[PDB]
């Protein structure tokens, strides 16, 4: 799940 | 149009050389187009938006970027000072927590919300999305990103940060989207990046300064970088009519830069976002 990086 | 001292990625995305450190572009600058951020949100607020963005949708508490990654990406793609369109309108759609995470089911329900919520703006250019997330390989998430696209809207999304074949990764692995990829300022494959035959392009993807939460800019690293440099410039090349949302990835790809990458593998397509401006 999710994406890349609360970055 | 021509912006001295810009971030390597914009002035990369106007040359045909790495090296250097102007961006030039056409003063239409996206005006007219749309581009939705599907993402922790966008600090609307943030001056390098110039009242250009807002937020239209959440799935939390709040619509506020509480984690500052939405807010980078949506600088990247339509920013002042940091983004490829700069005149184009920004939308928000909250999908990702504030730590960065979001359920698939929340992340479908985004795409489809932008699906349907463009038909309630007003983007005579054309419409784009950019989707700097992704997971594991899921057939929904790569048929919500399918339907988004077939719906007229340019999707972008990024190929993952696994440096590993983006097939298994979603939405990454939906063919009929455009899968980007990052690279750095030597011309590098970014270290990170994911590969494979899905990818449609890359974009500048290492070390990228854009806005963040707080009224604040900083670099950042990622696939997450690259796609909104491709969304930005879809949205860039719309309102110059020369090509169209179906087509855009496709149109990319044909006026990129070829063969400048290193540590492309074989299959791969060595394909750098160009905007091909000439003054
Ligand atoms: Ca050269
Ligand atoms: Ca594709």
């Amino acid at each position: 799940p999710a994406p890349f990086a609360s970055a | 149009a021509a912006q001295t001292n810009a971030p390597w990625g914009l002035a990369r995305i106007s040359s045909t050389s790495p090296g250097t450190s102007t961006y030039y572009y056409d003063e239409s600058a996206g005006q007219g187009s749309c581009v939705y951020v599907i993402d922790t949100g966008i600090e609307a607020s943030h001056p390098e938006f110039e009242g250009r963005a807002q937020m239209v949708k959440t799935y939390y508490y709040s619509s506020r970027d509480g984690n500052g990654h939405g807010t980078h990406c949506a600088g990247t793609v339509g920013s002042r000072t940091y983004g490829v369109a700069k005149k184009t309108q920004l939308f928000g759609v909250k999908v990702l927590d504030d730590n960065g995470s979001g359920q698939y089911s929340t992340i479908i329900a985004g795409m489809d919300f932008v699906a349907s919520d463009k038909n309630n703006r007003n983007c005579p250019k054309g419409v784009v999305a950019s989707l700097s997330l992704g997971g594991g390989y899921s057939s929904s998430v790569n048929s919500a990103a399918a339907r988004l696209q077939s719906s007229g809207v340019m999707v972008a999304v990024a190929a993952g940060n696994n440096n590993a074949d983006a097939r298994n990764y979603s939405p990454a692995s939906e063919p009929s989207v455009c899968t980007v990829g990052a690279s750095d300022r030597y011309d590098r494959r970014s270290s990170f990046s994911n590969y494979g035959s899905v990818l449609d392009i890359f974009g500048p993807g290492t070390d990228i300064l854009s806005t963040w939460i707080g009224g604040s800019t900083r670099s950042i690293s990622g696939t997450s970088m690259a796609t909104p440099h491709v969304a930005g410039l879809a949205a860039y090349l719309m309102t110059l009519g020369k090509t169209t949302a179906a087509s855009a990835c496709r149109y990319i790809a044909d006026t990129a830069n070829k063969g400048d990458l290193s540590n492309i593998p074989f299959g791969t397509v060595n394909l750098l976002a160009y905007n091909n401006y000439q003054a």
